């Protein structure tokens, strides 16, 4: 398919401190139903 | 009619007539407006019995085209009134025995239309308030109407649907080979599946 | 104020049972349905209103245990405040348990040698009552000879089980080693004890119902703190049935259990039975902002 | 603004029917699976990124006091993109996204973390 | 777990007239037959409680009933679907276990 | 092509010694090739949020596909039994066709484990069980060898269970921009492919596919709704059998493409072009005047390049009619061979705005077609009228111009 479509849904910033892994920032807070459809 | 004649499979559905493609006898198990997408697993997990009520009835022309007429008149003898059995108990027992064979009690608009073109049709049966009951029952083979009054002379009129050119004689004999669980060779079936049918009972006796 | 607690042991040692009962509010009968912890399970639990506890419920099985001391050794054992090693007395591989503990102590000495080591001899309800304490001695001496070998001159141990109240004492003494400003709490508790003329004042935590401090630090039961903690956990679970939360409890006008703040519960046993309830309640309300 | 409408919003603690703790766990690989591609697929959901992990020393790359504490305590950062390519175009979309977006962005982030945190 | 005749269903419905019911109400017939009102419908709405009148289409679904299965063994059973599954593999690996799990649930 | 499997191994969660490789074929392949089951062991045996899902990740140069399964029952020790049938492929391939097979294998073995504990009891160890209330290696060998050799397997594991795998290629979904003015061709003979399982509509569409019938014409001829014909044509495109083309008229603007040199560089294109474009006999159409023995390949190449962007087929045919009469060339076949080989294309006509009284529906669809800038072909198809009548109707409706693109 030559039609451009960057099938992206979101980004996560996951850092691993010595107190355990954690998520600092994820941009789209929408659910799976809106994002996939 | 047991089938609808589609003109071509390549033509689409006309409006939303697919929802009208429902059995008449099992039409009352579905709700008035709830969509059919919910009652899918309920048919598998919890099968539904055949409802007591039926909401369809032949029109005026159908009773004058292919039907016949009979007449009963039943009243219990003085032997059964030695026990606590009046005419209402006989009517309840007769409706009970009309059922258990496939009969369905008719209440709705078409039955009232047929009754007027001949007062109150009944679905249940209460002996306390009412004292005269009239109710119809319907199977594809025949249609019964049972009427009663204070006189105790219970009247039953049965309209038998006449068979169409002996369909059970126009089909070839078909005897398959049946192997049950305890058998080891494919023996021959002892009944013709095609030529066994629910026979019309002699309701007078 | 982040405190990194490690909870290590062998397979089936009951680490997740302790974590569920003490913090996640599970009953003793509800720990049988627990599954096997895979790798390390992190739990961020808020203690008081300022402390946060990063509890690391480690796996305990052989592949995980061999993975801890080879590849993840630079991650699990750095910036560690308290290690809690859970020894099962039902284990038939006691020497392997001691060797695992020795490797853990070696890693902690290598990376964060300022930590505190605690050992809990769990499942000490299957053994008979006559041979419990001696068994707790018999292992502990050996563990001391292990614990002094890899640094760590001191090692505190507790005979624990989920079917009695010893778990509350063990976890209370483990947690209280991390609570800041303990001297100020002790001094304020002594001042309040002198002011109200109370026989004994004990300060808990509201959620976990663990003992934080006591006024004293007629002969009384030495294990009364853990028994009161268990009784209060049972009473909280009972009051959850009435669709509400426990607030106050007055026994014989002598024992007052009151919500001192949003993070502490006070248990005051006084001396005079003739004090009206409102005076004690008012003095409790005056000290509500003092301990904050 | 459509991502914050009432019919199109989810809690911050949940990412695609997964909690933040579990996502932060399984999007944080070991040392052997870091500093390379992390093409992870669960079910029509490709978690793709280039995790950057500290070396044996405290070096990120080779040539308020909570901020310095987190700088000295952090050992890995990962920028994870969630993709849903169709099954017939997986090997094209994932490859071009990794080649054109993720690699350069993560390398620049590693460089800027190495010089001035 | 009880055999009600068709006329028994008729009589039980006749006793449930001018009587209001609600969801999961365990009715009793002849002190041994147990019922369960698992659904009351009115104007397309599943109401929690309802009134049963003379024109209420009460249905009697059976939770313990006889079932017949007729499996067609044809040339198509060993054919493959578009995903890559045989049809009898779907029948013996996905249909029957799911229906038995649902029946037990 | 299908990628061969590199290593297949069966992993199980032991309640004492942890997750481990219970069986593996080929033997000592992971250790020899560098794959370590201490880095990704948390994905093979995961926490029950990733279970019953198709976990596919990348380890170095190897793409690892798995469907982990966790069963919850009090019979097993620690209330759980976790396993995984893990397949390893080289990274530079397409693991798409093997994914449904792996998913179905995991689901089938989960069903069997829930049914009669076929996998838990095969370990012959009572440590997997509560204790208070078939060879896997041969199966793995057979799966590996049969999927590498035959892309199929019918491996029996019991008296009623068999691992039954066939690997199908993945095909692209067809276009959605198929319309009523597109004629369908057929690169395959659709007569011999029809069997008893076809759709009833697709049976009727097949006789009316000859490279010159429009989809509306097929729908009216076979008494079919155009939507189902559209779906059937889409299904035929999905299998790479039917390719669309344009309606052939004598008012079209056919033009050479960038692949006209293929008429010289393909050694087998001109030779078929000589036989294709010629009438079987000396046809009468090659004897009508303009107004009142096979063709040379140079003649055909000169006739292909004579078309231009603006010269309609009528003007070109009346400008070259002695050549198409002496050589006995069918012009429709001449155009269709060029369109099939993609050496000439069609310049569509667009009526952009600037007689008998047609009915309200016809004028409504006329206005709707004009507002959407539809071609003359679609308007002619919808109104069932030729180009001249449509042009007269449009000029009656308003001023307009024709773009030949
Ligand atoms: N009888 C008894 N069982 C215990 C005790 N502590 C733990 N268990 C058992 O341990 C099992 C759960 O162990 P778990 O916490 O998952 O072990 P871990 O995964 O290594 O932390 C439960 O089934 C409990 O029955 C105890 O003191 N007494
Ligand atoms: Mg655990």
């Amino acid at each position: 398919e030559c039609l451009p479509n960057s099938c992206l849904l979101g980004v996560h910033l996951v850092i691993s401190t010595h107190s355990g892994p954690q998520i600092v920032y994820h941009y789209p807070p929408s659910n799976t139903a809106f994002l996939t459809n | 009619e047991t089938w609808v004649d589609i003109k071509s499979p390549s033509i689409p559905v006309s409006s939303e007539f697919a929802n009208e493609l429902l059995p008449i006898r099992w039409k009352d198990v579905w709700p008035k407006y709830v969509a059919r997408k919910y009652s899918k697993w309920r048919s598998f997990t919890t099968p539904a019995e055949l409802p007591i009520t039926i909401s369809d009835f032949p029109s005026k022309d159908d009773f004058d085209r292919n039907f016949i007429f009979r007449n009963h008149s039943v009243t219990l003898n003085t032997d059964q009134e030695q026990y606590n059995q009046t005419y209402k108990d006989l009517l309840r027992d007769m409706i009970y025995m009309r059922l258990l064979t496939g009969f369905q009690i008719c209440v709705g608009r078409q039955v009232e239309k047929i009754e007027l073109s001949r007062t109150v049709v009944n679905k249940y049966l209460d002996f306390n308030q009412n004292d005269a009951f009239k109710l119809y029952l319907m199977i594809d083979s025949e249609i019964h109407r049972i009427t009663c009054s204070s006189s105790g002379i219970i009247d039953v009129e049965r309209y038998l649907r006449k068979d169409e050119a002996n369909l059970f004689d126009q089909v070839p004999s078909y005897i398959p080979l049946v192997k049950t669980r305890y058998e080891s060779s494919f023996r021959d079936a002892m009944i013709d599946p095609l030529h066994v049918k629910r026979e019309s009972l002699n309701w007078n006796q | 104020n982040r405190k990194k607690l490690l909870l290590m042991g062998r397979s089936g040692s009951g680490k997740s049972s302790m974590r569920s009962i003490i913090f996640s509010n599970y009953s003793a009968f509800d720990t049988r349905r627990l599954g096997a912890t895979i790798d390390v399970e992190h739990s961020h639990l808020r203690f008081l209103g300022n402390m946060t506890l990063n509890l690391w419920d480690c796996g305990g099985q052989d592949v995980f245990m061999e993975n801890y001391f080879t590849k993840q050794k630079d991650h699990i054992f750095q910036m560690v405040q308290v290690l809690i090693h859970v020894f099962d007395v039902e284990s038939t591989e006691v020497l392997k348990d001691i060797e695992i503990f020795a490797k853990a102590l070696k890693q902690l000495r290598k990376y964060s040698p300022d930590a505190k080591i605690f050992v809990l001899l769990h499942k000490m309800d299957l053994v008979q009552l006559d041979k419990r304490e001696e068994l707790f001695q018999i292992m502990m001496k050996n563990l001391s000879e292990t614990s002094s070998e890899f640094g760590f001159p001191n090692l505190i141990g507790f005979p624990t089980s989920i079917w009695d109240e010893s778990l509350y004492k063990a976890w209370s003494q483990i947690v209280c080693s991390l609570i800041p400003n303990m001297s100020n709490h002790q001094s304020n508790l002594k001042k309040f004890k002198e002011i109200m003329n109370a026989l004994e004042i004990i300060l808990f935590e509201r959620t976990t119902f663990l003992v934080i401090c006591s006024s004293n630090g007629v002969l009384l039961d030495p294990k009364r703190f853990e028994k009161i903690s268990n009784i209060m956990k049972n009473f909280k679970q009972s009051c959850t049935k009435l669709k509400s939360g426990f607030k106050t409890l007055i026994l014989n006008n002598n024992i007052y259990v009151s919500e001192l703040s949003s993070n502490m519960v006070c248990f005051i046993v006084l001396k005079d039975m003739n004090i009206p309830q409102e005076l004690v309640l008012e003095n409790i309300k005056k000290a509500k902002e003092f301990f904050q | 603004e459509i991502f914050f409408e009432e019919e199109n919003f989810q809690d911050i603690n949940k990412i695609l029917e997964f909690d933040n703790d579990f996502v932060a766990e399984f999007c944080s690989p070991e040392r052997e699976m870091c500093n390379t591609r992390f093409e992870f697929t669960v079910d029509n959901f490709c978690f793709l990124g280039l995790p950057i992990h500290v070396d044996s020393q405290g070096r990120w790359r080779k040539s308020e006091r909570e901020k310095e504490d987190l700088g000295k305590n952090m050992n890995m950062f990962h920028v994870c993109f969630v993709m849903n390519p169709h099954l017939i175009e997986y090997n094209k979309r994932i490859d071009d996204m990794y080649q054109f977006v993720v690699t350069r962005l993560s390398l620049l982030l590693r460089y800027v973390q190495s010089k001035t945190s | 777990d009880c055999l009600l005749n068709r006329g028994d269903m008729w009589v039980l419905s006749s006793k449930l007239v001018d009587t209001c019911v609600f969801m999961d109400q365990r009715l009793a017939f002849l002190d041994s037959i147990r019922g369960t009102i698992k659904g009351i419908y009115r104007n397309g709405k599943k109401i929690v409680s309802g009134y049963i009148g003379e024109q209420t289409r009460i249905i009697f679904r059976s939770e313990s009933a006889r079932l017949i299965f007729l499996i067609q063994i044809t040339d198509e059973m060993w054919n493959f679907e578009e995903t890559g599954e045989q049809l009898f593999q779907k029948m013996v690996n996905s249909f029957f276990p799911k229906i038995f799990k649902k029946w037990k649930d | 092509g299908f990628v061969p499997i590199h290593t297949i191994f069966y992993s199980v969660f032991h309640p004492t010694e942890g997750s481990k490789i219970k069986y593996e074929f080929p033997p000592n392949n992971l250790k020899n090739h560098g794959i370590n089951f201490n880095t990704f062991k948390n994905y093979i045996i995961p926490k029950p949020i990733l279970c019953h899902k198709l976990i596919t990740f990348k380890y170095g140069t190897y793409r690892i596909v798995c469907y982990p399964v966790t069963i919850n029952s009090p019979i097993y020790a620690r209330n759980f039994f976790s396993f995984n049938f893990v397949f390893v492929f080289p990274y530079d391939c397409e693991t798409s066709p093997y994914e449904p097979a792996i998913t179905r294998l995991g689901k089938m073995f989960k069903v069997l484990e829930e049914q009669n504990q076929l996998l838990s009891k095969s370990e012959r160890d009572p440590v997997f069980f509560d204790l208070k209330v078939f060879s896997i290696q041969d199966l793995l060998m057979r799966i590996f060898q049969d999927l590498n050799n035959y892309s199929e397997c019918l491996i029996p594991i019991d008296e009623g269970n068999a691992v039954d795998i066939k690997i199908f290629p993945l095909l692209r979904p067809p276009t959605t921009c198929v319309s009523l003015e597109d004629v369908p061709l057929s690169s395959v003979n659709l007569k011999k492919i029809i069997d008893v399982n076809w759709d009833p509509t697709m049976m009727s569409i097949v006789p009316y596919i000859d490279g010159l019938n429009s989809i509306a014409k097929i729908s009216k001829l076979s008494n079919s709704d155009p939507g189902l014909v559209i779906e059937c044509i889409r299904h035929l495109i999905y299998y790479k059998c039917v390719t669309l083309s344009d309606i052939f008229q004598f008012s079209n603007i056919y033009a050479p493409s960038s692949l006209i040199r293929n008429f010289l560089t393909d050694p087998l294109m001109a030779s078929d072009c000589q036989s294709y474009v010629t009438f079987p006999e000396v046809s009468k159409i090659s004897n009508l005047p303009l107004n009142k023995f096979l063709p040379t390949r140079s003649c055909l190449f000169d006739l292909y390049r004579s078309l231009s962007q603006g010269q309609t087929l009528k003007t070109w045919y009346e400008s070259k009619y002695m050549i198409l009469k002496e050589n006995n060339i069918d012009i429709r076949r001449f155009i269709t061979f060029g369109l099939e080989k993609r050496i000439i294309y069609r310049c569509y006509s667009f009526p952009v705005m600037i007689m008998p009284k047609l009915s309200d529906e016809e004028e409504g669809i006329l206005e709707e077609s004009i507002r959407n800038a539809e071609t003359f072909d679609k308007i002619c198809v919808l109104l069932s009228k030729p180009k001249l009548e449509v042009e007269s109707y449009l000029n009656e409706l308003g001023e307009f111009k024709v773009i030949n693109s």
